[PDB]
DNA sequence: ATCGGATGTATATATCTGACACGTGCCTGGAGACTAGGGAGTAATCCCCTTGGCGGTTAAAACGCGGGGGACAGCGCGTACGTGCGTTTAAGCGGTGCTAGAGCTGTCTACGACCAATTGAGCGGCCTCGGCACCGGGATTCTCGA
DNA sequence: TCGAGAATCCCGGTGCCGAGGCCGCTCAATTGGTCGTAGACAGCTCTAGCACCGCTTAAACGCACGTACGCGCTGTCCCCCGCGTTTTAACCGCCAAGGGGATTACTCCCTAGTCTCCAGGCACGTGTCAGATATATACATCCGAT
């Protein structure tokens, strides 16, 4: 018979490992595109650092994984494990994001 | 080069591995989107403030030092860049 | 030797010389740009026109000819970019605008 | 002891927009405390970039840069022509 | 027959006339003994101005209503018009207070 | 003359007064000492940067351009005081 | 750092270390709180009801 | 281009706590660029004070001050009293 | 869902006034004029990082797919909280009075400023090699059905 | 609940390049005069703070009490977790062109610095009305009976 393990294991074990890693969790090239489009809404034709685009992704997804965890926080203030856009939109209220 | 939809670019997959570093356990759908538009909204900041930079700078091309001052100047400063 | 002050050289109210003098004893540069404080002088005439200009929109607003710090406050928070550019600033006798939840009303 | 400010300047501005409207010595200060704090934070930023630029000399670009930087958005565009206006009609002279 | 407004009604009534109102909800002298008792902790006998300690309330009580307001945005969010310590707790979480 | 327990001179009724200001409705009793405490931490700091200042000012008296200064330094600056 | 690196067996020293040492001393933390680390990651924080049961 | 930084006395101090250790050319430059911020950190919030102070010249009562307004509690303790002894030291010759 | 009564609130009025607009004489910072240096600006050169493309891989993303798990809605109760009314209480006015300490001026002096002469501490650059990263494999331990 | 199985921990071995150590090679640090000056300090005010004390009262504390939101529990739905499969494009490695970044060398426009003079600003008096305050009034709105 087949096996599966009961939701959110799995994903328990990943957060497990994820705070477990350090490195990055997005793939580079994607990250570059969009970062390249968001610069050209500005300016068109503008060069970059790979060490320069590597800082952006990095202090981004520092950033999100911030954003992620309050918001996780505050869902357990909502007494729910599953995520409301509600939670997000409103810790970024108290992050003064509004 | 008109370059265009690539916040669709970030995988839902990849969103998830970062709530999970996050230490989160159940994600609804609605976030991942709403989550895009966030993290365009912040990059929509530096990235420009950073050029801006760079506007003085009287450069084409854009540096880390660059969104080195922009962080300090946003208050989110960062190491290992010069 | 006709005298000719900057400000009326640029037909402006704040005083050129006076800031330009603060600013050199500011310490941030060691030379300075002459039009400098003119140019600064002048952004701060426009932004303080466009604060106390919504400040006595709420005076008469409230018929207040000598306008009050709570309109000082209530224009402040109405104006989305000026709110922004002084969100994490704190005003003296400010008080806070007329904001009441949804909620907060009976049904 | 003189003790500067800019409650005269104030008052011109506050004519030359509302005549009728009065003004308050509390709000009065207010407005000078706050204008003396905008202006040291753009005296920072432009000093900061300088250094930055490693420029010794302070000019008129940096302070367009600088208040691009703090302003939100349409102000600055709307501040920078003003500035601009001036410096022409001070270059002008 | 006595009459007895609803609950909240009285109270809906004051938060109103105090977003009308602008003036300080403190008691000067308990707020001034209070300020000297924490300042002999640091150093004793030390003087102050009145404009000093009336900047003091003021500030407080300015950072005092703006926890109370998001306190009550988070309450909203826990669905419940009854404040919470909890909610304080977590409003200073977010606030980076902890 | 060595005071003390003027924090509980912070009445109720102030606390109430202050959050209807606030604009709330029904509140806990657990909180207004609880609410003190964080009022009483607030200050904690600022009087004692505060008189920092005045420590480094080399006076007896402590002015408001110290709390001025605090509040800068805070991060919660406030205007109306020179 | 020193410490962090040798409980993990380790010599030279990573940036993980040094930001576990961070979020480890509170008033380091609170000096630094406000300061972003290059290859920090996330010291591990597990949630109470997170864990099953 | 003759850069600066501080990576060898990094080095030298890291031998002075532990000898037996090494580090990441990336976690010196981290290091280093927290060496920078809280430089910067203080000589800013010195020339601040002297200027509360109108003071042209910062010595080091405006470091100590500077410094137990920045650091907490022991880190600032300790941190005063090395920065006492070490003047202590150079001021005896 | 309405009406009646209670109550609380917006208004006109009167006058009091004390902030406040207004005007002064006097002060000095600002303007005006003149000199120097040298930061800044320009230009030609080099480099060299970047931006571009190309091909192979798969780990990763897309998508689907149950399905138990909790979001949520509802439902009982009860305790805690608004409220209005009692009570008593320090808060505020205000005015008094002393001076400790800010707050000002006048020295005089040590103290960097600064420059000049000197150079070795330090930094770019070049080996180098060993913890460290990866890998494969074996043993350990959590977990989900008994 | 004792196993099966699965994700993981750890162990040994492989190979590597960054961490580090050392080497030329300065310019920036030191040393030593020298000078004008920031402030250290003394020594005056005076005033704002500090405390005193009385008088009035709005305010604060507590009570009783209704009551109604907080909370706790149930059942549902749906939906997001987990796993399986299929598709792809990030990555990675390499190549290549140039276009900008950085550099240096001139060159000089502009600003710092100086000195002169005065006129706008500032402290300081001075009537004086915007609005504070109180009062009676008219309007709005809740709460309970119908």
């Amino acid at each position: 018979k087949p096996h599966r393990y009961r939701p959110g294991t799995v994903a328990l074990r990943e957060i497990r490992r994820y705070q477990k890693s350090t490195e990055l969790l997005i793939r580079k090239l994607p990250f570059q595109r969009l970062v390249r489009e968001i610069a050209q809404d500005f300016k068109t034709d503008l060069r970059f650092q790979s060490s320069a685009v590597m800082a952006l992704q990095e202090a981004s997804e520092a950033y999100l994984v911030a954003l992620f965890e309050d918001t996780n926080l505050c869902a357990i203030h909502a007494k729910r494990v599953t995520i409301m856009p509600k939670d997000i939109q409103l810790a970024r209220r108290i992050r003064g994001e509004r | 080069k008109v370059l265009r939809d690539n916040i669709q670019g970030i995988t839902k997959p990849a969103i998830r591995r970062l709530a999970r570093r996050g230490g989160v356990k159940r994600i609804s759908g609605l976030i991942y989107e709403e989550t895009r538009g966030v993290l365009k909204v912040f990059l929509e900041n530096v990235i420009r403030d950073a050029v801006t930079y760079t506007e003085h700078a009287k450069r084409k091309t854009v540096t880390a030092m660059d969104v080195v001052y922009a962080l300090k100047r946003q208050g989110r400063t960062l190491y290992g860049f010069g | 030797a006709k005298a000719k002050t900057r400000s009326s050289r640029a037909g402006l109210q704040f005083p050129v010389g006076r800031v330009h003098r603060l600013l050199r004893k500011g310490n941030y540069a060691e030379r300075v740009g002459a039009g400098a404080p003119v140019y600064l002088a002048a952004v701060l005439e426009y932004l303080t026109a466009e604060i106390l200009e919504l400040a006595g929109n709420a005076a008469r607003d409230n018929k207040k000819t000598r306008i009050i710090p709570r309109h000082l406050q209530l224009a402040v928070r109405n104006d989305e970019e000026l709110n922004k550019l002084l969100g994490r600033v704190t005003i003296a006798q400010g008080g806070v605008l007329p904001n009441i939840q949804s909620v907060l009303l009976p049904k | 002891t003189r003790k500067e400010s800019y409650a005269i300047y104030v008052y011109k501005v506050l004519k030359q927009v509302h005549p009728d409207t009065g003004i308050s010595s509390k709000a009065m200060s207010i407005m000078n405390s706050f204008v003396n704090d905008v202006f040291e934070r753009i005296a920072g930023e432009a000093s900061r970039l300088a250094h930055y630029n490693k420029r010794s000399t302070i000019t008129s670009r940096e302070i367009q840069t600088a208040v691009r930087l703090l302003l939100p958005g349409e102000l600055a565009k709307h501040a920078v022509s003003e500035g601009t206006k001036a410096v022409t009609k001070y270059t002008s002279a």
